[PDB]
């Protein structure tokens, strides 16, 4: 007999996992850990128990001005992130420029809730002025309409008196006020609606001070409109007063938004649909349920997410080189 | 490998050893079987676990990161924002892949070192009471039963106990 | 006797230093080097032998306009960095907008010295105009006052003649000129001070060209003032001429600043106090005296400083694993 | 460790050896004492010193870096500035900690390698004129005085000089 | 005889290459690979078979407005990058402000081709207006001239009729339209050229809407001119209409540019000269022909280039420590 | 080095061996000459080649990157753009130099490990049929011709064939 023997050896198994090293690629190993998350549920979920704000057919501009083609939201909403559909068919419907529109979007990125309230009641705030002005540019059910948050002031009985209206912010939170300035394409329309040629609009607060004058010129038709409406906004601090002064061309605010600030929010564009689910991490493609450090799903993330990388694979070896032969 | 044990003078691994990463196979008159070395296997588990957790811990949680919008007269700022986002993405992708590659080579060598150290630990225990028959095996110059085998698997081999026997067989 | 022996071994000692590795944490080692600086002297120091500019109770706006509540500095100052106290109780005292204020701050970040000089002498430059206008918004010792660098021009003997004044930059360095535009809350005050309704202010240089018109409207009171003062500035290149033209509402410059450019400067906010010390590295919390590569004291640094990191500890091992047993 | 010397077959360190990191302890009829190996200790000092200086040199001097101000209508630019500052801070904190961790493992293994090489250097010098009694010690088969001990501490051991003696004691 | 011997050894040679390691510097090794590219041909080359656009003596502003001192380019050009000489002696020649000039530069960075065409023909578009106005500020061969792409409209036979001209973009690509606004230094010159005091200029498109009014004031002479000309631009989308309306002060467009968009382009400043060569990577110092990953030549790169680093040397060892002794 | 072979117990390299990085030198009655070990040399070439390509591949192609212009009232944005460009440049310069330094130490140790493994492979093949005469050389206790030398250079040395001879010379 050869005699008794003792041998030193190492483990092997039927694993087919492969990793790369600096010296050699495609190494079959006994054990390994995947560090790259690539799976998502393909749905829009609640974030930390809070549902997002879905604007549906509207973009931010369409919702804030109150486009009549979009389903109206509840007067009070609270959310964790904002979703815009890729096909936002409803935005600004009367052609014009939305001044500092992008800055207003970034402001809304840190907003957690809004309350929609009548800053200037329709049948209380504008005596001696017509408030029924509509347009085919903002249609609703085949009929001419207007923004739900604004009021087109025009002449009443051959005159447009100099209006002077003000609101004191008593809500205890910042209040977002939006208004418009109309620019007729010819001076004949300027008299018909506002009865004054040297019209002006003045909007003042403690930290806002701007004056607007109509600019009259023939323009290419946009949405069958040769006129233009410039949209403006400001954030009224708690306890502050906003004063509106005009003798024409003012698209007066009617509804305003009391806003609450929050953390970790943002605006994303998603084709996905809302579902009854909860996640700690949301992407425009779907929600991630992972404790892994990396992900290659999407760079846009809401919440507590793995770091986005371009890698196709990140596998760390923990076991040995697998040699079952 | 770097230390010459795995895929070196021990050519292959053992599918029959399921308990641990490293261990022993014995053959005496009482039978044969596989037995993992719990001390060295457990030590390698803890180090690699800390090593995995170290990589995960160094990566912070990615909090909310969304896009921004710029008007037609802000192309410069838009491109700067894109240059920032792409630049950070370039760096983190480079860091993640490289760290995994560098650390994978270290793990394989770490296992390679452990096998050699275990082999060398047994060799210094047995001295000339057994012979290196290659492939990581020792042929005893004396009868070694289950109790004797266990004394080699742990660190309590009594060299003087079997030295007189082993010398006679070694002749 | 067993015989003579020789042994190979390694050093050990009574060190308790610990470092972390990738495979194992809290390793006691014989020798190590700390690479993370966490100590500062808690004082505001001179930088490379040059003292900073401490504005005291003023911020940049309060010092540049010459707020009367702040202690006046010497006519010439040279500094290595600028310090603003966290509680800057004195800034703009007459309510209004400081146009491009942030840009002016970044300009001052590369300024090493100023000379304050009378660009338009008070009793020489404005005949036929009253220059004694004061306000309770900018008070001093309980009495109404005004900015030390500006002059409130008003009507003299029932008239406000069209002024035309100019200055040629002969200082050999860039000259910072500041002026204001006053906006009365009602047209009655516009006539009382400036005697003209269609007033305007014109300021021109070789590369600056702007016109200002008053905008009259009732506004919320700020610092007991319903009027507004808009503040403007430009940098007059060496050899260039600035021309002021107005028939009302001009808050004329009286003093201006000749500026010298520098390197490595900046503006920081600090609660700390000036001391008789010198450092190569200054932070808002204090000064660092270190040759270490990293520091976790503060991300805001002036001079030659270690790189700021969030780490709590960065200890590199140089010796061996310490096994004194 | 990786090379099996420190915390391996040499279980502990010597508090009595204050001169250097590695060295020798001798026992003969003339007495006993500790003696560091200046050649290998000095070599390890220089490499680690260059290694420390390399880390410090790779980090540039942080020149002036201060905050900036933005008005209420520049929130986008303010957030981009914050994203830049945080991003760079995230990367440098990650680099600093990881480099220290990776390099600390290399230093411990570097010392581990040095001890084994010194042990192996003496073993090839002595050959069978002494016996490995474990724990990094050699028991001489011949009388070895202070002059003989010094010849082992440096690289000038005369194997033929004591071979005839050692063979007789080895028998 | 001692007997037969076998020996294990390693390669050595006469190589003098040195690399650095973490533990030791200046290590002579048998084989190594340089990874840092430091060589360039010192010429301006074609990029992927497409020649750059060299503006010669003009900068972007001088070429776009049509400075008469610069050699006119072909009506159609296509390029891969744009080169400006360090000494661009010809830019804006009539003093004034080029509004959003930097933004227009970034727009041109993604432009691959232009077509220069007469948007408003000189002898067809402006009846009842004089179009021969020139100035000594924009000289050509010692004689007063004007921009090649603009037309100085002035009064004709004692009157300046209100002009109304429009262009419909039928080119199928975006069209760049540039115009100027003249500001006389005194009202006497305002009447002499334009016969109206309350003059204005209106420019409108579907997404552009701006009005300009002259601002009259004495100004320091720049290029022997106390007047100012403000230059403006907009991009007219395909199928859109631009309408010009003015009763004075309009520096009318005469030529416009139909633009094509591209990728990988940019604007660089180079002292180098054009050569008959082709490269995949171009820098302001010269062209790089390298497959190495790094380069320390220049941070400004066009095309497919190695990554710029500050390193003086990056040598990776592949062989062994060289010990030929 | 780390494994003690290169610049260790094999003091110098061979200028006469031009074929490969590692190999053998033989001396018998038929003559002498150098011969590289193709198996271990080719393996080291492939690993280092993949290692070089890995470094180059991790660095993406630098596409177009040009400067931008800012007017006199955009100094903040201009400085932010400069801070971005300098910051990214600082990081990539740090990554490139450090990776080369760290990897250079690994390459030298990788060669050092290969020499020791080749030396150990021959030592376990020869066993006591030859003697370690130091400097990486073995003195045969038996006549070894060109065919025998080739059997050592590859892995087919017949120990029982020359054991009886070698024992007699070893005596
Ligand atoms: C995904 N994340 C949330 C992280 C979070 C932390 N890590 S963790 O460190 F725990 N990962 C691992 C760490 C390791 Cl050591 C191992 C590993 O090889 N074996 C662990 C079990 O004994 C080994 C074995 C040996 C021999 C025979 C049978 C079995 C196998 C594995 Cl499979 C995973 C996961
Ligand atoms: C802080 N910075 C400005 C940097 C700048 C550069 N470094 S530096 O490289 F010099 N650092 C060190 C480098 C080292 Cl090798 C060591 C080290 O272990 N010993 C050095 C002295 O002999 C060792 C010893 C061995 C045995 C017995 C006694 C003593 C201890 C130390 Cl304590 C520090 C510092
Ligand atoms: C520049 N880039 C485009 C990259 C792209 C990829 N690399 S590449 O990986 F191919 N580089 C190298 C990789 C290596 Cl292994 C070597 C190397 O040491 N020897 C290769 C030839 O046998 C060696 C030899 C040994 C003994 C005697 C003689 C010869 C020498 C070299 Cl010189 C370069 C280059
Ligand atoms: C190491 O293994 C040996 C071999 O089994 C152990 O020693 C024996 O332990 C058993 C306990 O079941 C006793 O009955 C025997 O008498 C022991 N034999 C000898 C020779 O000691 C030993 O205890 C083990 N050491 C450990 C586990 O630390
Ligand atoms: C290595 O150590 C040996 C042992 O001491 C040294 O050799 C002796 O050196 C002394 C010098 O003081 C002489 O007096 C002895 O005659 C030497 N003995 C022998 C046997 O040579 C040797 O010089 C040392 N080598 C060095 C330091 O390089
Ligand atoms: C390893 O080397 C040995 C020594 O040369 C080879 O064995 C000899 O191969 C030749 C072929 O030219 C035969 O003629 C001899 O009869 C062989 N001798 C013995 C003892 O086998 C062997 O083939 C080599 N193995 C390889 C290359 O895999
Ligand atoms: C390995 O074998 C197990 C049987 O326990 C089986 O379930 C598993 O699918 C196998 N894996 C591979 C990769 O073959
Ligand atoms: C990786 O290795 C496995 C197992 O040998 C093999 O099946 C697979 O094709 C390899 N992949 C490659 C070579 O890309
Ligand atoms: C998320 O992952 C955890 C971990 O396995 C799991 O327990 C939980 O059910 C998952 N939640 C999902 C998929 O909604
Ligand atoms: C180590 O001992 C020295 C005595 O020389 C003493 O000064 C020092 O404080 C001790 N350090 C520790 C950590 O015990
Ligand atoms: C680190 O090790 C020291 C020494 O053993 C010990 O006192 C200390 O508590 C340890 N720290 C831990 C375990 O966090
Ligand atoms: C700064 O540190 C150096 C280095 O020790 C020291 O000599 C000097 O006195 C220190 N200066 C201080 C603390 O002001
Ligand atoms: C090495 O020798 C070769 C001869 O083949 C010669 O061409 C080459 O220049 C030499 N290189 C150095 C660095 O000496
Ligand atoms: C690097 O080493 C070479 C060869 O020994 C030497 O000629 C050269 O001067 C060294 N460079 C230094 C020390 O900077
Ligand atoms: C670019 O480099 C390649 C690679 O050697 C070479 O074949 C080609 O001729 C070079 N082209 C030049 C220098 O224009």
């Amino acid at each position: 007999a050869p005699g008794d023997t003792i041998c030193i050896g190492y483990h092997a198994n039927n694993s087919t996992d492969t990793v790369d090293t600096v010296l050699e690629k495609n190494v079959t190993v006994t054990h390994s850990v995947n560090l790259l998350e690539d799976s998502h549920n393909g749905k829009l979920c609640r974030l930390k128990g809070i549902a997002p704000l879905q604007l549906g057919k509207c973009n931010i501009a369409g919702w804030l001005l109150g486009n009549p083609e979009c389903d109206p939201l509840l007067p009070v909403r609270s959310w964790s992130y904002i979703v815009e559909t890729p096909n936002s068919e409803n935005g600004i419907c009367y052609p014009g420029d939305f001044i500092d529109y992008e800055e207003l979007r970034e402001q809304l990125s840190s907003v957690s809730s809004f309350e929609r309230f009548e800053i200037f009641p329709k049948e209380s705030s504008w005596p001696n002025h017509n408030t029924n002005g509509v347009t085919a540019a903002c249609s609703h059910e085949g009929k001419s309409s207007f923004y739900r948050n604004l009021l087109w002031l025009t002449e009443k009985e051959g005159s447009y008196p100099k209006l002077k209206n003000s609101y004191v912010n008593k809500k205890g939170k910042e209040v977002l006020v939006l208004w418009g300035i109309h620019h007729p394409p010819n001076s004949k329309e300027q008299q018909n609606l506002y009865q004054n040629e040297n019209a002006y609009v003045s909007v003042v607060t403690s930290n806002y001070n701007r004056r607007f004058t109509p600019e009259i010129a023939e323009r290419p038709k946009v949405r069958d409109q040769a006129g233009r409406m410039n949209y403006y906004w400001t954030l009224l601090k708690p306890g502050d007063t906003i004063i509106f002064e005009a003798n024409g061309n003012l698209i007066a605010p009617m509804y305003a938004f009391a806003l609450s600030r929050g953390f970790g929010s943002g605006i994303i564009t998603s084709n996905a649909s809302m579902h009854e689910c909860n996640t700690k991490c949301q992407t425009p493609l779907g929600a991630i349920n992972s404790s892994l450090p990396y992900q290659n799903i999407h760079p846009v993330t809401i919440g507590e997410c793995p770091k986005y990388v371009r890698s196709a694979k990140l596998r760390m070896v923990t076991g040995l080189r697998n040699i079952p032969s | 490998g770097l230390f010459g044990a795995i895929a070196g003078f021990i050519e292959g691994g053992w599918t029959g050893m399921i308990d641990g990463w490293y261990g022993y196979h014995h053959q005496n008159e009482q039978g044969s079987g596989y037995a993992a070395d719990q001390k060295s296997t457990q030590n390698a588990i803890n180090g690699i676990t800390n090593k995995v957790n170290t990589v995960i811990e160094k990566m912070n949680i990615q909090f909310t990161a969304v896009g921004k919008e710029f008007n037609k007269l802000e192309k410069r700022m838009e491109n700067l924002n894109k240059k920032v986002d792409d630049g950070f993405l370039d760096i983190w992708t480079y860091n993640a892949e490289l760290l995994v590659l560098l650390e994978n080579e270290r793990t394989l060598d770490f296992h390679d070192s452990n096998v050699k150290n275990l082999y060398e630990k047994v060799k210094s225990q047995l001295k000339n009471n057994a012979k290196e028959i290659g492939n990581g095996c020792f042929e005893f110059y004396h009868k070694c039963d289950n109790e004797c085998m266990e004394s080699v698997r742990n660190g309590t081999y009594d060299y003087p106990k079997y030295s007189e026997e082993s010398k006679l067989n070694r002749e």
